[PDB]
């Protein structure tokens, strides 16, 4: 039995709004309740202003709450992979290496500030995608009870729409997929075999990222075609239709959790 | 031996493996006993290679070890 891979899997980064050179590093798979739970209490602590944290960036895309894990620790370690500057560097460093690079991890700021500090890559480290949110939060004010709650509440409402985003997307997207293995006419790109539910290999289906482009295969079919020092997982293969660019860690995702 | 050839056999292994080689392209996590105990299988030699070799080796690969 397979384990799905999972619907969102995140290694986050907090810096204190008041304590502005405290951090912390942990992962998880719902960060809106952990900034909850960090910020407030674990379950229904004398406060010396280290609360509340501002979600500063996540990185997630993960395969596996394993892997998330492996990252979160390499990353607090600082580790046989390899001030905020360095909290930063670190990033880049565990996305360049071998193993972290077949994930095709997504490195999201939800403070344009702290991005900016990333990006210019102070310490030149320099497939995985760099995102900030809308309306992401710019120079903090920690000045006042109010403005330090004004951060704290707008900060969240960016992690939310993060997160319940990604999750709307995977529905819709699962969904759009789902419907075309139900129609049972469409064919295996190389092998030509009806794309029917009847055997892993048999049941497991790749898609292409673009849901309208028709592009529809048994995933060992991909995987075999994709395949042709040694290698064992695809990295960044391309749509034989319309050539874009695949995730191979979002094909498994869908593929994995449309037979489940 | 180098590690160059060491690397390319246990990748050989996994890739005669057709059930091993599908979980680790799926990006399933997998014990470090568990999967030495499948290559070991496949080729005894895998008895001389140190545990150290092996984790560079699931590092390069992609490879997930759960402990
Ligand atoms: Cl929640
Ligand atoms: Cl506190
Ligand atoms: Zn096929
Ligand atoms: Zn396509």
């Amino acid at each position: 039995e397979f384990q799905q891979i999972p619907d969102f899997y995140g290694c986050y980064l907090l810096q204190s709004i008041s304590k502005r050179q405290s951090f912390y590093i942990g992962s998880t798979p719902n960060p809106v309740r952990r900034l909850r739970q960090h910020n407030g209490s674990l379950s229904r602590t004398k406060r010396d202003g280290t609360r509340p944290w501002e979600m500063v960036a996540i990185v997630y895309g993960f395969p596996s709450r394993i892997a998330a894990l492996q990252f979160q620790h390499a990353w607090q370690h600082g580790t046989r992979y390899i001030s905020i500057h360095h909290k930063l560097a670190m990033i880049t460093s565990l996305l360049k290496n071998e193993y972290f690079r077949y994930m095709d991890l997504t490195l999201h700021f939800f403070n344009q500030k702290v991005e900016e500090i990333w990006k210019n890559d102070k310490f030149n480290v320099s497939n995985y995608t760099v995102s900030l949110s809308q309306d992401a939060l710019t120079e903090i004010n920690n000045d006042t009870i109010d403005d330090i709650m004004d951060v704290n509440e707008k900060n969240m409402e960016l992690v939310q729409n993060l997160y319940s985003t990604t999750l709307a997307e995977k529905t819709k997207t699962l969904l759009l997929y789902k419907e075309k293995i139900d129609t049972g006419i469409n064919t295996c790109q190389f092998c030509n075999k009806i794309i029917k539910h009847n055997n892993i290999s048999e049941n497991l289906f790749a898609f292409c990222r673009d849901t309208s482009c028709t592009f529809v295969s048994h995933l060992a079919c991909a995987y075999r075609y994709f395949m042709s020092e040694d290698t064992i997982i695809p990295q960044s293969p391309k749509c034989p239709k319309c050539y874009t660019l695949l995730k191979w860690c979002d094909v498994i995702y869908y593929s994995i959790k449309l037979n489940k | 031996t180098s590690k160059s050839e060491v690397f390319e056999f246990l990748t050989h292994l996994v890739k005669q493996e057709p059930d091993l080689l599908t979980r680790i392209y799926c990006f399933q996590p997998i014990t470090m006993n568990d999967l030495i105990n499948k290559l070991r299988n496949k080729d005894s030699f895998v008895d001389l290679i140190d545990d150290g070799t092996i984790r560079e080796w699931t590092d390069k690969l992609g490879i997930c070890i759960r402990s």
